[PDB]
C-alpha cells in the first residue's frame, strides 16, 4: 500500500500571505496509461470535504484560480497565492493511480499570532470523587501559541504515562490560541499512598518548563 | 447537485448495519460512486466504489468481503451494507459521486457510533486550583451517550470559558470545562459550572470551593 | 466515461 505524507502537519498563516503544502508518495503515482492521479480536498471546520484539485494541476470547477496544484512523480504542492478566510481548514491530497486509493493525513491551514506560554493549572482530585473510590488528577494547559506543546506527569518526582488521557481544543475563534487537558485517572489506592502530583508543560516560549504540584496529604 | 446519507446509528460491537445514500440533481446512473468515512482523529479513508451500473465494486483489503456496496439506480440511492461492526467503525459515512476525480461531490455525511455502552448520566466534580487571572473547571465524568453542555453561572460567563473535546475513558466519555475569571471575582464571588446530559434527564451544578 | 472509467 502505497503511502501519502503530508507536510507540514499545521501551516500558520495571515490573511493575505501565500501559502504552499507538499504531499509525498511513498512510490511514483504516475500511473501506466500516462496520468499522475493525485488530487486536493479542502474540509472546511464543520463541512464536508470538497474537491479543488484532480490529476495534480486541473482545478475543479468553481475553484478560484488563486489555487494551484504541482509536482510529479512521488513530490507533489498545493499554493494558495493570496489567503482567505474560506481557505481555512484542513487540506487532504489523495492518490487514486494505485491499489488501493489512499488519503494523506492532512495539513491544517490555520490562523498566525503571536506567541503565548501556557497557563498552567493543577487540580486536586475532588473529595466527592474519592468517595467514589476514584482519583482524577487535572491539568490544564490553557491559551498557549503555536499548537505544539507536550505535558509531563510526575508522581512522587518519578514519570507517570499510564492513565493519562489528553484532550486538545481546535484553535480558538476569539484569540487563536490553543488549550489542551490532561486527566491522570486512579484508583483511590494508587492516590493515596503517593503524596506528590506533577504537571510539567513543555513549550517553545520557555527553555524551562512550566511546573505545577501539589502535595496530597495538605 | 444534492447527497443525502441516512442509516446512521447506535449499534453494538459485532452488529450490522445499511447506510443509505439518497441523491438529486444529475443523471445518477451516469456515475461511479464511492463511500469514504472519518474516524474520530479525523483521519479520511476510503471504504468502497461502484461503477455506474453497480456492475463492478472495490474496496479496501480491510473491508473486503465484510462491507458490501450497492446501488438502485431506478430510485437513485447507494447502499452500503457492514456487518460484524466493531469500535474503530466508529465514524461520519461520507458518499460521493466520480467524475473529474475520484469524489466530485460529498454528501453531508451519517454518523455511526459502535458501542455496547448504556445510557449513563455523568459525575460531575469540581476543579479547585492546586495553586492577576484564575482558572477553575469542572470534571464531567463517566457519561454516554454524547453530548454534554456545560455552562458558568448560568451563562453570565461566556469569555475566557472554553469546553475541551470528550474523549472515549474505557467505553464512558469524560471531559472538563475551564473558566478564567479576575482574581478579585473569585472566590469573593461564587463560580458554578452548570452541566447538563440530555440523554440521561441530567442537570448538575457545581458550585468551586477553594482548596486547603 | 470519466477519469476512472466507472462509466460503465
Amino acid at each position: 500500500d502505497v503511502l501519502m505524507t503530508q507536510t507540514p502537519l499545521s501551516l500558520p498563516v495571515s490573511l493575505g500571505d501565500q501559502a504552499s503544502i507538499s504531499c509525498k508518495s511513498s512510490q511514483s503515482i504516475v500511473h501506466s496509461n500516462g496520468n499522475t492521479y493525485l488530487e486536493w480536498y479542502l474540509q472546511k471546520p464543520g463541512q464536508s470535504p470538497k474537491l479543488l484539485v484532480y490529476k495534480v494541476s486541473n482545478r475543479f470547477s468553481g475553484v478560484p484560480d488563486r489555487f494551484s496544484g504541482s509536482g510529479s512523480g512521488t513530490d507533489f504542492t498545493l499554493k494558495i497565492s493570496r489567503v482567505e478566510a474560506e481557505d481555512l481548514g484542513t487540506y487532504y491530497c489523495f492518490q487514486g493511480s494505485l491499489v488501493p486509493w489512499a488519503f494523506g493525513g492532512g495539513t491544517k491551514l490555520e490562523i498566525k499570532r503571536a506567541d503565548a506560554a501556557p497557563t498552567v493549572s493543577i487540580f486536586p482530585p475532588s473529595s466527592e470523587q474519592l468517595t467514589s473510590g476514584g482519583a482524577s488528577v487535572v491539568c490544564f494547559l490553557n491559551n498557549f501559541y503555536p499548537k505544539d506543546i507536550n505535558v509531563k506527569w510526575k508522581i512522587d518526582g518519578s514519570e507517570r504515562q499510564n492513565g493519562v488521557l489528553n484532550s486538545w481544543t481546535d484553535q480558538d475563534s476569539k484569540d487563536s490560541t490553543y488549550s489542551m487537558s490532561s486527566t491522570l485517572t486512579l484508583t483511590k489506592d494508587e492516590y493515596e499512598r503517593h503524596n506528590s502530583y506533577t504537571c510539567e508543560a513543555t513549550h517553545k516560549t520557555s527553555t524551562s518548563p512550566i511546573v505545577k504540584s501539589f502535595n496530597r496529604n495538605e | 447537485v444534492h447527497l443525502v446519507e441516512s442509516g446512521g446509528a447506535l449499534v453494538k460491537p459485532g452488529g450490522s448495519l445499511k447506510l443509505s445514500c439518497a441523491a438529486s440533481g444529475f443523471s445518477f446512473s451516469k456515475y461511479g460512486m464511492s463511500w469514504v468515512r472519518q474516524t474520530p482523529d479525523k483521519r479520511l479513508e476510503w471504504v468502497a466504489t461502484i461503477s455506474s451500473s453497480g456492475s463492478r465494486t472495490y474496496y479496501p483489503d480491510s473491508v473486503k468481503g465484510q462491507f458490501t456496496i450497492s446501488r438502485d439506480n431506478a430510485k437513485n440511492t447507494l447502499y452500503l451494507q457492514m456487518s460484524s461492526l466493531k469500535s474503530e467503525d466508529t465514524a461520519m459515512y461520507y458518499c460521493s459521486i466520480s467524475w473529474d476525480g475520484a469524489m466530485d461531490y460529498w454528501g453531508q455525511g451519517t454518523s455511526v457510533t459502535v458501542s455496547s455502552a448504556k445510557t449513563t448520566p455523568p459525575s460531575v466534580y469540581p476543579l479547585a486550583p492546586g495553586s492577576s487571572m484564575v482558572t477553575l473547571g469542572c470534571l464531567v465524568k463517566g457519561y454516554f451517550p454524547e453530548p454534554v453542555t456545560v455552562t458558568w453561572n448560568s451563562g453570565s460567563l461566556s469569555s475566557g470559558v472554553h469546553t475541551f473535546p470528550a474523549v472515549l475513558q474505557s467505553d464512558l466519555y469524560t471531559l472538563s470545562s475551564s473558566v478564567t475569571v479576575p482574581s478579585s471575582t473569585w472566590p469573593s464571588e461564587t463560580v458554578t459550572c452548570n452541566v447538563a446530559h440530555p440523554a440521561s434527564s441530567t442537570k448538575v451544578d457545581k458550585k468551586i470551593v477553594p482548596r486547603d | 466515461a470519466g477519469t476512472y472509467g466507472l462509466g460503465d
